[PDB]
Parts: structure tokens; sequence; C-alpha cells
RNA sequence: GCUUUACUGCAGGCUGUCGCUGAGGACUCUCACUCCGGGAGGAGGACACCGAUAGCCGGGCA
RNA sequence: ACUCGUACGGUCACUGAAUCCUGCCCAGUGCAGGUAUCUGAACACCUCGUACAAGAGGACGAAGGACCUGUCAACGGCGGG
RNA sequence: GAAACAUCUCAGUAUCGGGAGGAACAGAAAACGCAACGUGAUGUCGUUAGUAACCGCGAGUGAACGCGAUACAGCCCAAAC
């Protein structure tokens, strides 16, 4: 047959690429040596094309103008601090060791100094729970208990733009506009609506898959479609 | 719209032009590569054994 | 059918009639050192292996008699042409 | 009596034993951070180098080359192929890693000609070989009664034509009798059956 | 051309084993190696990656 | 490549606005988890064999399979008497 | 081609990448093994011979030593000191 859509993706052609040239900034945490004496004033609140959530423009003491991942409540004029001895106020970035337990946190690092990996999407947050000299247990937005290094930096507060998922797209055109700002091919044609040559579920006189949908993990690209290594399917039971 | 005569009307794009190296009208002005002598692609002149019958 | 374990018959080794003992030919174990074994290892590579990719055929509904006729005095055996028998049981 | 050279030779008979085991463990850390072809002022194996034709003279260059370990880096067939020709994984190249190393060295130095090469070890993913190259145009070599043969026009690109030592061995030309029916005088004259 | 529990194979995935690979049937360490850090340094660690082989799955492909 | 992206994410599929609803079946097939025991390759190891080697057998036993469980908005099924 | 076809065959052919010369390559035995009290660098030509050898032992595939010729040419390092 012909290569399936998921295989065309990997080649990284224009249709599948993200409009990177239209993106604003790669929202990472600032680099401090030690001492904490790095603070800044919020100049503007901009829209970020990459994540459909707002981003805050901050001007630091040493003359550095950088866009930061905006938590909720952060406005123009507000002073944000980045470092070890930073104040435990929403919008400040300090390592997990210095942040008290039971406090909602965002833009958490995986490895110390990476700039932030977890809890970055609209309105989500990570929850810092247990402390130790070796481990800081953080509960990520998926409900997973992630054991991290207490030296991993994070920003206090929930991410801004909460409740975006609450309002329906209503029409196809609204989806179109959102998708044009992302690295995704849209609309989605069902495999079951294609020809046998194009997809494992293609063909037939009527529309239905040709085999069961639950495919093995060991399946090769071109065959790994439908329900990938499903532990279970359905709602009931 | 038919693929024949009505689709021929849009053909006013210049691609293949006179080559600086070989003199043939095969220098693709968009690719900046010659389809005849390989100018723009290789220092060595484009030649292939299939351009003639195997035992010749 | 029934077959006597011991009976009088011709011995081609003794050149006279002696009491023979009948035994079913037990399959001798393979050494894996014959030419065909070395050819299987040599000729098998990438893709199909021709004859070495074939899997052993079926069975005939009834197999022929596979027996050894052992002489009672000289102790040497001889083979005979087998006959189709669904079962072969020995008497004594 | 024994030469000092004989001790470099004896050390290299077992590169995983003695002081050499520790030396290689150290050196390879620096080598892995080095390039594909690195010119070195002095050979790692003096005995082997001198034995192969090296001289501490002007116009004699040495270079360490790293080539990857393993079989062929082959692409799977994109058209109709019979089962025998459908392989990817078990296919190995006909030229040995030493020969690949020599060619990569000769490309880096377009004016020089390959004299010989030798192995200087390997790790888990690559092999290192040091290639002795010669300047056919330097008068220091053109007047050398032992090396001036390499100056001749027919010795141009000698490595790319298999005229090198590792070339001739890889071409199956070692034996003068039985087994070399399809190798001598050339692989091509014998219909590529060697 | 297309399908599959047709024949035979080929990619790919999973898994054991050998090499890289080191010190004191479960374990400790650090020095290779990997990743994070601008750096200092941190995490991991003889595993993983990679090379080789073996078993299983394998119309994704021939 | 996705990705100047991080689960309110994005990948892979099915169904196809709203409204009222979406029953029963896990035996087969698929996927997934488990597993006393069974089966399960090669390397190393043990026995035999060979002044060596081929080779024969053993011990151990990974994934996988047997076996057990979960799962149908998973492939599907919902009859005769 | 094998009157299908998978090994085999077409064939190391077509085609592709790299490179030298006026010719290339080969070449002074860790050779041969008409086993010898024998030959004596290498190409090549004739022959050895469709012989030995390979092969779903099918179709097909296929040398060499030697011999008669052509032309003839033997040397330089590394190390010892
Ligand atoms: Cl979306
Ligand atoms: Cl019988
Ligand atoms: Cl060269
Ligand atoms: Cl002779
Ligand atoms: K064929
Ligand atoms: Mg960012
Ligand atoms: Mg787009
Ligand atoms: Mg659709
Ligand atoms: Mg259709
Ligand atoms: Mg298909
Ligand atoms: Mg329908
Ligand atoms: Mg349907
Ligand atoms: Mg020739
Ligand atoms: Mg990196
Ligand atoms: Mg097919
Ligand atoms: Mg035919
Ligand atoms: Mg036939
Ligand atoms: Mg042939
Ligand atoms: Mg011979
Ligand atoms: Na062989
Ligand atoms: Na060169
Ligand atoms: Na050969
Ligand atoms: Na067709
Ligand atoms: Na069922
Ligand atoms: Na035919
Ligand atoms: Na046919
Ligand atoms: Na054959
Ligand atoms: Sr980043
Ligand atoms: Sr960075
Ligand atoms: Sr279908
Ligand atoms: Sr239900
Ligand atoms: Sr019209
Ligand atoms: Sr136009
Ligand atoms: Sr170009
Ligand atoms: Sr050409
Ligand atoms: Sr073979
Ligand atoms: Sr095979
Ligand atoms: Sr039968
Ligand atoms: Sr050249
Ligand atoms: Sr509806
Ligand atoms: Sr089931
Ligand atoms: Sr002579």
């Amino acid at each position: 047959g012909r290569r399936i859509q998921g295989q065309r993706r990997g080649r990284g052609t224009s249709t599948f690429r993200a409009p990177s040239h239209r993106y604003k900034a790669d929202l990472e945490h600032r680099k401090v040596e030690d001492g904490d004496v790095i603070a800044g004033t919020v100049v503007d609140i901009e829209h970020d094309p990459a994540r459909s959530a707002p981003v805050a423009a901050v001007e630091f003491e040493d003359g550095d103008r950088r866009l930061i991942l905006a938590p909720e409540g952060v406005g123009v004029g507000d002073e944000l601090q980045v470092g070890v001895s930073a104040e435990i106020a929403p919008g400040n970035t300090l390592p997990l060791a210095e942040i008290p337990e039971g406090v909602p946190v965002c833009n958490v690092e995986s490895s110390p100094g990476d700039g932030g990996k977890f809890a970055r999407a609209s309105g989500v947050n990570a929850q810092l729970l247990t402390h130790d000299r070796n481990v800081a247990v953080v509960k990520l937005p998926s409900g997973e208990m992630k054991r991290l290094d207490p030296q991993c930096r994070a920003t206090i507060g929930v991410v801004a733009g909460g409740g975006r998922t609450d309002k329906p797209f209503v029409k196809a055109g609204n989806k179109h506009h959102k998708m044009k700002a992302r690295g995704t091919k849209w609309p989605n044609v069902r495999g079951v609506a294609m020809n046998a040559v194009d997809h494992p579920f293609g063909g037939g006189g009527r529309q239905h898959p040709g085999k069961p949908k639950s495919i093995s993990r060991n399946a090769p690209p071109g065959r790994k479609v439908g329900d990938i290594a499903s532990k279970r399917t359905g709602r009931g039971g | 719209t038919g693929a024949g005569t009505p689709s021929q009307g849009k053909k006013n794009t210049t691609t293949h032009t006179k080559c600086r190296r070989c003199g043939e009208k095969s220098y693709h002005t968009k690719k900046k590569v010659c389809s005849s002598c390989g100018f723009g692609k290789s220092a060595k002149r484009r030649d292939y054994e299939w351009q003639s019958k195997a035992g010749e | 059918m029934q077959m006597p374990r011991r009976f009088n018959t011709y011995c081609p080794h003794c050149n006279e009639h002696q009491e023979h003992e009948v035994e079913k030919v037990r399959s001798g174990r393979q050494t894996g050192m014959k030419w065909i074994d070395r050819q299987r290892e040599r000729n098998s590579g990438i893709g199909n292996d021709g004859k070495f990719s074939k899997v052993p055929g079926g069975d005939k509904p009834t197999k022929k008699t596979d027996l050894k006729y052992r002489c009672g005095e000289c102790g040497k055996a001889h083979l005979r042409e087998g006959w189709r028998a669904g079962r072969l049981e020995f008497q004594e | 009596a024994r030469s000092a050279y004989s001790y470099i030779r004896d050390a290299w008979k077992n590169p995983g034993d003695g002081q050499l085991a520790e030396l290689q463990w150290q050196r390879q850390q620096e080598w892995r951070n080095e390039g594909a072809v690195e010119r070195i002022e002095r050979p790692t194996r003096l005995d082997k180098a001198r034995s192969q034709g090296y001289k501490a003279k002007q116009g004699v260059i040495v270079a360490r080359v790293s080539v990857r370990k393993g079989s062929a880096r082959k692409r799977r067939h994109k058209a109709g192929r019979r089962s025998k020709r459908q392989g990817v994984t078990r296919i190995t190249r006909r030229k040995d890693i030493q020969r690949v190393a020599e060619e990569r060295a000769s490309r880096t130095f377009p004016n020089l000609r390959v004299l010989n090469s030798y192995s200087v070890g390997q790790d888990g993913r690559q092999k290192w070989h040091e290639v002795i190259l010669i300047d056919p145009n330097h008068p220091a070599i053109q007047n050398d009664d032992d090396l001036s043969w390499i100056c001749a026009d027919d010795q141009a690109d000698r490595v790319f034509r298999g005229l090198t030592g590792a070339g001739r061995r890889n071409r199956g030309l070692s034996g003068k009798g039985k087994g070399s029916e399809k190798t001598r005088p050339s692989l091509r004259s014998n219909g590529g059956k060697g």
C-alpha cells in the first residue's frame, strides 16, 4: 500500500510543521548564579500564539527584556523575583526546596536548570506535597506523583488563561483558525473512510475496521493505528 | 476546469534558461541547476551510461 | 496382524535354516555430521533456502513392515521386503 | 640485543593488558572528542610505523582516522526484489574498516598519497587507524631512495585503486597459489568473482 | 493493484547473550559512557546508547 | 517532525449538531495485566565424544505461549428447541 | 531461464559512486604437489576441459596444477650491529 498519514508526519514537511516564524518566545526560567538579587517589573501582557494563553513581558534589573510564562493574577507594575531567597508570592520563581508544601506551582523543571517542562498549559498546576533532603514530590496535572530534585525551579501560582477548554468551538471555522497556529494537519479523515491502500482500516463495501482496533505495542509504523496498546476499551465494566 | 487547453493558459513562468556553462536552454532559474550539464549541482559534467545503448 | 517373535526361516549369512527373532527397526540417532548437514549450513542464507525451506510431507494411510530378522546361532541380521500392515503385534 | 622498538611491539600484542590498558582507556577519551581525521605529529606505534615505511622526515605525515564499527549502513529495497536480495541487517561491505579509514585520510589530504596504515584500537562503537601519508612533491621525498617510488604518476590516488597494502590483502591477493584463481591480476578481470 | 490465520521472506518492536565494561542471586561504589547545568557542578551509571547474535511478534513491506 | 509545544497538552482511532437514550454477552479473535506450575533460543557452565574439533545429552531459563484475570463507545454476537 | 516458482539462473551483467595511465592491474613464493633425485616472479595466448568441483544433485554452473607459446629481470626496506 501507500504510507499512512502518521508516516507522512515524521518527514516534517510544511503541512505538518508548526508556524515557528510566527511564535514569540521560548518561555524558560532566567539564569542566576546565586544570591537571588534579580527582580523585575512587568511591562506588558501579551498573547502567545504557541499556547493560546497569555504571556507576561518583564524588564529585569540588569536591563534584560524577556517574556515569562504568566501565572494568574500577574499584572503591569507588579514586581517578580527570581532566585533562592525570593518571596513566596504568586509569579515568583524559586527552587522546590524553598517553596512551602501545599502550594500550587507551575512551569516545573525536570532536571535543575532546564528552564521548565511540566505544568505549562492554560489553567493547569502542579501541587508540591512532600519535602526531603533528597526528594520533592510534586503532583502533576495528570494526577501522577512525580519524584523530583528539590533544586528544580518552579513558578508559584496556576498558569493563566484558565477555563479555555470550557467553551465549545461551535463551528469548524473556529477550529480552523486555532489549527493554523499549531503543528497539526486538520481536518481529520477517518481511516475507515479511506481505501485499503491508504490505511489498515480502509476498504470494504460499508465502513467498519477490518480487524480489532486494539493494536500491540510491538506493531510497526504503518500498522500502529486505532487503539494503541489499550489496557481496556469502552466506558462500562 | 479541464487539464488540457484551459490549463495551458497559465503557463507564463520562466524556468529553463540558457546555461552559462554548456549553452543549452536547461538552466532552471529557480533551482539554479542545469538539467543538461549539471551546472549548479556538480563540478563534474553530467553524463550517464544510459544516454547510449549498453554496448556503445 | 499377529507375527511370531521367533520362527524357523532362511539365513543368507549361514546359508541354512535357523531360528530367527523378529524386531522392529528402531530409528538410529543422527550425528549431524553428514554431507547433507554441512550443505544445510552452507547453502542457507538470506531469504528462501530452496530445498532447505521445505517442511516434511504427509503420511500414507498404512505404512509397510519395517523389521529386522535376527539369526539365533550366528547372531547376524537381514532385511526383507515389507508388507502393508495397520498394526503388527508379536506373539511371545 | 633487543631494540627499544621491540617493546612497543610487545606491548601492542595485548592492548587490554599492562600499562597500555590504562593508556588506551585515557587516550580514547580524548580521541572520542577529536574529529574524523586528526593529523598527529608522532605515531602512536613507532615500531609498526617504521616497519611500514615511516621516516622522521619532511613530507611524511601521519593521521588518526575513526570509522564506525559493524556491518553495512544499508537502505531497504524500494522496489521488487527476490527474497535473496531483500536483506538489510546481515549485509556487510566488501572493503574492511581499515581501507575506509585510509580513503577518508587521503581525501583530507588531496596532495598526499597513502603509504600504509595500522590499527590503534577500538571502543564499543568505532575503530581507530593511523595512516602514514607521503608528499610526492617535496624534494625531501623525491631524493629518498627508499620512498621516491611513490612520486611516480601511476601512483596517483593509489588508495582509491586498491594499490595500498590493506588494499591488496582485502582484494585476496595474499596467496600466490590455491585460492587466488579469481583474485590475481585483478578482481575486475576475473569478472568480479573474487 | 488490493486482502488475509496462503507459501516464503524482509524491515520494525520486545527480550536474553557478547563487546564497550570499571572498583568493593542479591547489593554497594565511580572511573568509562549518557543526560542536565554558561560554569562551578548536578543526575544517572557499568545500566542505558551503540556494534554483534539468539528467541518471539511481525501483510508495515517484497 | 511534533516542539519558541508539556496533560486545559498532542498523538492514535471511532462516532458525527442539539434533544431522549445508548440493554445483554469476555466463549472465539484482538489488546492489556498476572502467573505456582508447564513450555521457551543462543552465550557461558556440566557430562559423553574427539590427544583437539565436529556432534550427542544435561543444567539454567528471558520475552513469548500454555494457564488465570480485565476489557465491547475492541473485532463482533444477541439463535434452534 | 528453470516451460509455474522461492535456492539456482539471467549476473557480479545493466546501471550507479570513486580513481589512474598511455596502457592499467599483477609480480620475485609462508608458491606448486604430473609426490619428485621434480618445477621455479607476473600477465597473456593455445591446450589441459565442459575435465575436477557446484547444483530444488533440477535447469544450469564451472576452475586449477601441468604443458606448448609470447616476453623475460630482478630488487628495496624494517630489525640486529
Ligand atoms: Cl484543539
Ligand atoms: Cl513394523
Ligand atoms: Cl592515495
Ligand atoms: Cl611441475
Ligand atoms: K528472479
Ligand atoms: Mg518555552
Ligand atoms: Mg498549517
Ligand atoms: Mg472525520
Ligand atoms: Mg471510498
Ligand atoms: Mg493494508
Ligand atoms: Mg456508518
Ligand atoms: Mg462504522
Ligand atoms: Mg588484466
Ligand atoms: Mg545536549
Ligand atoms: Mg503482498
Ligand atoms: Mg519462467
Ligand atoms: Mg522442474
Ligand atoms: Mg557462475
Ligand atoms: Mg593447483
Ligand atoms: Na560457502
Ligand atoms: Na590523496
Ligand atoms: Na568468492
Ligand atoms: Na491493476
Ligand atoms: Na469474548
Ligand atoms: Na516458462
Ligand atoms: Na505467474
Ligand atoms: Na541450486
Ligand atoms: Sr524548552
Ligand atoms: Sr536551554
Ligand atoms: Sr475496512
Ligand atoms: Sr456498558
Ligand atoms: Sr470555461
Ligand atoms: Sr501563471
Ligand atoms: Sr546544489
Ligand atoms: Sr558519469
Ligand atoms: Sr553461503
Ligand atoms: Sr534463510
Ligand atoms: Sr494422507
Ligand atoms: Sr586526483
Ligand atoms: Sr446526537
Ligand atoms: Sr477475550
Ligand atoms: Sr624468468
